[PDB]
């Protein structure tokens, strides 16, 4: 039960998956929920490419690290690949 | 085998009932004769099983080790508590 | 099955409908006219709550769905000091 | 119902629900001891069905849930302790709100059994966690929140 | 393989970690043998919960648990 925050510019997706499983169905489900061709999705974990057949538990994040709390800063890009310009969340107001 | 252990499961159940009955009597008058207590516990545990004389005698010795009951120093027949 | 939560500052958050029906206000927003039954987008416009608080309520949606009744050693949910009192108002609006 | 809608309070703020929940409620030394035992799950259920304020507080701030958790015989009458907590939570009590000393009933449970029952009966809400974080960090919330939410910060 | 339909039996019990008072051999819901004709439950540091009267008499005898060898203490 690994959790992920797949980010692409403004768009953000919260996704549940398993500890030992490949990113193939990850790309297929983001294809299903994004309504776009599947081949252009490329996942970046802190701005580095990862294998399309390697399990995501070994990729650098595990269920002990990717909790139901802040899961991961997983970026997503689509081939026109596009430049990684992931928009950050709005800064909190200056508290007194 | 199952029939034998259920006949032995009530054996442990009636020992706990005999100990509970003896203590219940021993907290109402705090002393009784040895022969007078045997007929009293049989009368209370009569709607249920009839306890044998040998079993109640063993339950007294177990309760002595548990320090719920103890023989009086003046008379061994009389039963005190501690 | 997947709903989209557009924040005030442009950011789009996508979480499962089962995850996002745990808040009463979103359940009321999805129902009624303009349910937009495309079965994959179900967009909602939160013109008031900023991006960070919407991200935090989405993390909370995932957190509550995972820990609805299990894991008695419940992990603490990390409310930052600067996001509280603005996540509280967001949770009141969402009736979480 | 008629007595409940006068809100009768003792010296130490105890409403009519609190005394039926409390264990220190005096039962008269006459024949009333045989029938009247507090806490009583039937009296609490009857009062909650008749409209008792389940979130009412005493002078110390302890609600009806804050007093049932402090009960010191959790196993002898666990049938009583179980049903009253179910009735209190089902009536709409806050399983998280704090008294004047800022003490959640989980912290004021002083008993493993009551803590387990309450943690089983808690329903988690982001409003409660956010308000607990606001209260723990001592964030100035006056005139920055809805007026109905100022009370919610007040007890959470 | 799979199953089309299933029938089950379940033995529900209260969620207390302790089961019985191993002095009077009575369940902790009811009362001890010293106490039935006329109580509070005393826990232990070794997850040992028994009757108050039974524990009081036992510690009057010896400061040892009735099942293991460890010094008795209250909570
Ligand atoms: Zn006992
Ligand atoms: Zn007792
Ligand atoms: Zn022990």
């Amino acid at each position: 039960d690994v959790f992920l925050m797949i980010r692409r510019h403004k768009t953000t997706i919260f996704t549940d998956a398993k500890e030992s499983s490949t990113v193939f169905e990850l790309k297929r489900i983001v294809e299903g929920i994004l309504k776009r061709p599947p081949d252009e999705q490329r996942l970046y974990k802190d701005d580095q490419l990862l294998d399309d057949g390697k399990t995501l538990g070994e990729c650098g994040f595990t269920s002990q690290t990717a909790r139901p709390q802040a899961p991961a800063t997983v970026g997503l890009a689509f081939r026109a690949f596009e430049a990684l310009c992931i928009e950050p969340f709005s800064s909190p107001p200056e508290l007194p | 085998q199952e029939m034998e252990q259920t006949r032995s499961a009530v054996d442990e159940d009636r020992k706990m009932y005999l100990q509970a009955a003896i203590v219940r009597i021993m907290k109402a008058r705090k002393v009784l004769r040895h022969n007078a207590l045997i007929q009293e516990v049989i009368s209370q545990s009569r709607a249920r099983f009839n306890p044998s004389i040998s079993m109640i005698k063993k339950c007294i010795e177990v309760l002595i080790d548990k320090q719920y009951i103890e023989r009086s120093q003046a008379s061994a027949d009389e039963y005190s508590y501690v | 099955m997947y709903v989209k939560l557009i924040s005030s500052d442009g950011h789009e958050f996508i979480v499962k409908r089962e995850h996002a029906l745990t808040s009463g206000t979103i359940k009321a927003m999805l129902s009624g006219p303009g349910q937009f039954a495309e079965n994959e987008t179900n967009e909602v416009n939160f013109r008031e709550i900023p991006s960070h608080v919407l991200s935090k309520v989405c993390m909370y949606f995932t957190y509550k769905v995972r820990y609805t009744n299990s894991s008695t050693e419940i992990p603490e949910f990390p409310i930052a000091p600067e996001i509280a009192l603005e996540l509280l108002m967001a949770a009141n609006f969402l009736d979480c | 119902y008629n007595l409940i809608h006068l809100d009768p309070r003792t010296r130490e703020g105890f409403t009519l629900l609190h005394l039926a929940v409390n264990s220190n409620t005096p039962v008269d030394d006459f024949h009333t001891n045989d029938v009247c035992s507090f806490p009583n799950a039937l009296v609490t259920k009857l009062l909650l069905d008749c409209g008792a304020e389940v979130n009412a507080v005493d002078n110390e701030g302890n609600s009806a849930l804050h007093i049932i958790v402090q009960y010191n015989r959790p196993i002898s009458d666990f049938l009583t302790l179980h049903s009253i907590i179910i009735s209190l939570v089902e009536a709409g009590a806050h399983t998280d709100m704090t008294n004047k000393q800022n003490k959640t009933p989980l912290d004021k449970s002083t008993t493993g059994v009551s803590e387990i029952l309450l943690k089983t009966q808690m329903k988690m809400s982001l409003k409660c966690l956010a308000a607990r974080a606001v209260r723990a960090n001592d964030i100035n919330y006056q005139d920055q929140i809805p007026r109905t939410l100022e009370e919610f910060v007040g007890f959470h | 393989f799979e199953v089309k339909k299933w029938n089950a039996v379940a033995l529900w019990a209260w969620d207390i970690v302790v089961d019985n008072c191993a002095i009077c051999r009575n369940h902790i819901m009811d009362l001890c043998i010293e106490c039935q004709a006329n109580c509070t439950v005393a826990w232990g540091v070794c997850n040992h919960a028994f009757h108050f009267h039974c524990i009081s008499r036992w510690l009057k005898t010896r400061q040892v648990c009735p099942l293991d060898n460890r010094e008795w203490e209250f909570q």
